[PDB]
């Protein structure tokens, strides 16, 4: 239920501790969460957006120059003096013509020259900064009903989108039929402002960090700034020509839009039109589930003959999910769900609707269920008229171990210390574990910055290779965390 | 210009995609290959010259690499 | 290229009556994209059966449809005197445009 | 619960500009999409209109492609249509529909159950 | 004297009439005959595709997207022959001669 | 070398190698531009549409 | 992109001043210097790697200053 056919979803379970678990949620993924009561639910995070944002350095991209004007003066005595040196809308620069009988002047030698022309823009690109309060994500709630034509859809307002703030607090979510849930968002240190700029184009805009937006070589201006005619690098986008030793001339430079946009690769594009609305980066949210119903609880069994209305069909994570519709009388009552090996002995495989329900009518619902590793039946009713149901799910014995570890360090590679955070109080394990990467990702963080695709991988293998020829057992720490980690992360970088 | 410095090592990389993942992870070892194609002499003076320094092959074949590389 | 189901059907009351659609691979036999419709000739149409399938709120659990290949088709049960409206269809495509059908006009009498 | 109600027209003239709104209520009119049907009396319902948004992009059709322009107003909460080089055919009934844009604000997939909501209609003549 | 140009470049441009198309993920690659167009460009990706998409089957289904390149701002670079390439130069002698 | 108003003197194997989209000397409704993927990038955010 | 390859050594030299000379004469000076003063550690870094690699202290310092040129 809109977690469905959405690739790189994820499960939790265990509530274990009090009545909480902590999960951390992207805008590509979204959480599928488990306990053995408490019925599935699916957190998205949809929106993520700034309310007010101040600016705080304006750029110039594309300029002109008028009012070229021009002074020399005989050599040997001082410096040209020209009246527009002294506004600064006015670029100037001092240069030596070579001066004779023939230029009027006498005593052959080499003047100075000055020359001026005024720096007016027609183009600007704005960074803006905001502060870590007033920012509002969007996070959507979607249990697992198993509703009628409600899995996977990105439309459909079957779940409940609640706003959360960091003026805010607890935020309660009530959602009919199975209670209240509450979460503990952390919203203040998802994705680290204070540090991002949100520059802009004429219809696009980025998200840079503020070291990176401060200095470029393009002519900025300060964000408190009406009547933006002071410019205050206006050399950078001027070039002065002197190509013999005759008078010299100014020219403009172009259009650096272009050019910028080749500037702004490795920075994630957000929206910038109306809103700011940013569609990348996580949050931490602690999720306390004491509140929580089932929705099917004190209802009874089922009197039989379903009938399936969809053809089943395996997603990726080998979770199959199926269309059943009711025919009978008793309408609400639960289905008796399961699924067994071959010859009726083992329940192996469990539910991820867990307490399917008949609601209201012969109305189709959706079951979502995880088989074992190789034939399997399903069972979808008592005896008087079943539906077995083959099914054959492919590898899924050890291929998933790995998989399933490709997903934690590809986890442990985007996010840093928070990948830790995907889990419940594990108090020797959990709380080590994210100290001991957070002051390994602090010592990794004061390093390798500006360095690319190509050179983790070059002084990766730099690293292995001092390791591989070394002796008195700094061979092993000199690969096992510095080596392999960082050719790993030489390829998984740059998303 | 300002089209240099083209903010790859920043941190700040989420999952999803970036303005030019996949078109600017590669464009680096094309101009350096085409420019190798279009410059061979260089090459074969780095390699002249990274051969009589570097009394091992590791640091003979790591000077040869980083003198290509450095040369557009 | 558009939708090619029949002029006008009609009935006894109390049969089934079917109106199918022949679409492409392009529009019906490859998504999960067709409605139903009905209209009333002094009444804007409303619709009347979702993706394949799936029925809207309101309407009483009678109107089954099925989707057999290229083939999209509407089975209605238990034919009452209120049933005599124009039966237009839709569907989306994978080029973004949405086409319809030709339309059928039901009758029980 | 959610109504949709247009703007009636009386009678147009062959090359002219029709023009026919769309006043939404029972939503909220940034998160929903508005699209535009035409049915020729007692023929084939021709999809004209194009997928709006918060921003209110479109989707040129076939037919329509060169000779049709659609407008919005978010701050007012409707939707403009607008036919011009009208020809004799061109005469038929206007209608709307109610179609659920995707939460990341930009609308390719279409909705499941699309076309839940339709306004009245308000026909045109042309002579 | 004669130039004769060679190859141009374009600057500034823009993209008018986009178009896209989808398929179903076991069903192949998607197709336009907008793709076979010069003057359109293109390339292959690919989405998610489930139930939600109206698809079935769970997987991912391949995507074209197209858009009418049209340039506005050129670089002519032209070039010239060896001949036709008149040079001019000035002789003067040291006349003592005034100015 | 021509831009609008500015000239340049470059030589041939630079001018031929410079990653922008290009059309031989005659244009006559030119609309085959070669390596138009130099000067477009296509976006695919989250893996949903492009 | 095309502000790449900038079209530096080959040929053509007279007597004229070019397009951008004491402009683009010193322009990868000013970028690296700004490039080692806002991220130091990969340059301590590299010192280190390039005091560990290397016999002399000569290819010390050619494989630092490579290893200091080659990022961007
Ligand atoms: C710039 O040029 C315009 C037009 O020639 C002129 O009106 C204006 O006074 C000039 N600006 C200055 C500061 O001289
Ligand atoms: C693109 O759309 C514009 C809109 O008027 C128009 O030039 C034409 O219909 C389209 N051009 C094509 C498909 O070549």
């Amino acid at each position: 239920m809109r977690c469905i056919g959405i690739s790189n979803r994820d499960f939790v379970e265990g509530v274990s501790g009090g009545s909480w678990v902590d999960i951390v949620l992207e805008h590509g993924s979204c959480v599928t969460t488990m306990a053995k009561n408490k019925p599935t639910l699916d957190f998205e995070l949809i929106e993520t957006e700034a309310k007010q944002p101040a600016t705080l350095r304006k750029y110039c991209i594309e300029a002109k120059l008028t009012n070229t004007t021009t002074d020399s003066r005989c050599p040997t005595q001082g410096e040209p003096s020209l009246n527009e040196e002294q506004d600064k809308r006015f670029v100037c620069k001092h240069s030596m013509v070579d001066r004779g009988w023939g230029n009027g002047c006498g005593l052959f030698g080499k003047g100075g020259i000055v020359t001026c022309a005024m720096f007016t823009c027609k183009k600007n690109m704005k960074g803006k900064v905001v502060q870590p309060e007033n920012l509002e994500y969007t996070i959507v709630i979607t249990p697992h009903s198993g509703e009628e034509h409600a899995v996977g859809n990105d439309t459909g307002k079957h779940g409940k989108e609640i706003k959360i703030t960091p003026q805010s607090s607890i935020t309660e979510a009530e959602l009919t039929g199975y209670g209240t849930v509450t979460m503990e968002c952390s919203p203040r240190t998802g994705l680290d402002f204070n540090e991002m700029v949100l520059l802009q184009m004429e219809n696009k805009a980025w998200l840079v960090h503020r070291q990176w937006f401060l200095d470029l070589p393009l002519p900025w201006l300060p964000g408190a700034d009406t009547q933006g005619s002071n410019w205050i690098q206006k050399e950078t986008l001027v070039t002065f020509k002197n190509p013999h030793a005759k008078k010299q001339d100014v020219v403009v430079l172009g259009s650096q839009e272009g050019a910028m946009h080749t500037a702004l690769t490795g920075a994630t594009e957000i929206q910038m039109s109306s809103g700011n609305l940013l569609f990348t980066g996580h949050l931490k949210c602690r999720l306390r589930m004491d509140k929580l119903q089932l929705k099917g609880m004190s209802y009874s069994m089922c009197t039989g003959k379903f009938k399936v209305v969809k053809e089943i069909a395996e997603t990726q994570h080998g979770t199959i999910v199926i269309r059943v519709q009711y025919e009978g009388d008793g309408s609400p009552c639960k289905i008796p769900f399961e699924i067994m090996d071959l010859e009726k002995r083992h329940v192996l495989g469990r539910l991820i609707t867990v307490n399917p329900i008949v609601t209201e009518k012969d109305s189709p619902v959706n079951i979502e269920a995880e088989p074992p590793f190789g034939d399997s039946y399903i069972i979808i009713g008592v005896e008087p008229g079943q539906l077995k149901l083959n099914w054959f799910k492919k590898g899924s014995s050890i291929g998933q171990m790995i998989e399933t570890t490709m997903r934690g360090a590809k986890r442990m590679a985007i996010l840093g210390d928070t990948a830790w955070d995907f889990g419940s109080l594990g108090g020797v394990f959990t709380s080590i574990g994210k100290a001991l990467h957070q002051v390994f990702g602090a010592i990794y963080g004061a390093a390798f910055s500006g360095v690319s695709w190509i050179m983790k991988i070059l002084i990766g293998v730099i690293i292995t290779w001092i390791g591989m020829n070394s002796r008195s057992t700094s061979l092993s720490v000199s690969l096992v965390l510095v080596g392999v980690v960082t050719l790993y992360l030489g390829v998984m970088v740059q998303a | 210009s300002v089209a240099l410095v083209p903010h790859v090592g920043m941190g700040l990389e989420t999952r999803t995609e970036t303005w030019m993942s996949s078109e600017g992870a590669w464009k680096h070892a094309q101009r350096i290959e085409t420019w190798i194609l279009r410059h061979p002499g260089f090459t074969i003076m780095a390699a002249i010259l990274a051969y009589t320094i570097g009394t091992t092959h590791f640091q003979r074949a790591l000077i040869f690499i980083l003198l290509t590389a450095v040369a557009p | 290229s558009a939708l090619t189901q029949p002029a006008s059907v009609s009935g006894s009351p109390g049969q089934s009556i079917t109106i199918s659609c022949t679409g492409t691979s392009s529009d019906v036999g490859g998504f999960n994209y067709v409605s139903w419709f009905q209209q009333h000739p002094g009444k804007a149409p409303k619709l009347m059966l979702y993706d394949v399938t799936s029925r809207p709120s309101g309407v009483s659990s009678r109107f089954s449809g099925s989707k057999s290949g290229n083939t999209a088709s509407l089975t209605i049960s238990g034919l009452q005197a209120e049933d005599e409206a124009d039966y237009y269809c839709s569907s989306h495509t994978s080029r973004g445009t949405w086409v319809f059908g030709g339309g059928t006009k039901l009758t029980v009498l | 619960e959610v109504q949709l109600v247009e703007s009636g027209a009386e009678v147009k003239k062959p090359g002219a500009s029709v023009k026919v709104s769309c006043k939404a209520s029972g939503y909220t009119f940034t998160s929903y999409a508005m699209h535009w049907v035409r049915q020729a009396p007692g023929q084939r319902l021709e999809w004209m209109g194009w997928i709006n948004a918060g921003n209110g992009n479109t989707k040129y059709s076939q037919k329509f492609q060169d000779r049709v322009t659609i407008t919005r107003d978010t701050s007012a909460s409707t939707a403009y249509m607008e036919l011009s080089s009208l020809r004799s055919e061109d005469t038929a009934i206007y209608y709307c529909a109610r179609d659920k844009v995707d939460d990341y604000g930009d609308y390719w997939f279409p909705t499941l159950w699309y076309f839940d909501y339709w306004g009245q209609g308000t026909l045109v003549t042309v002579s």
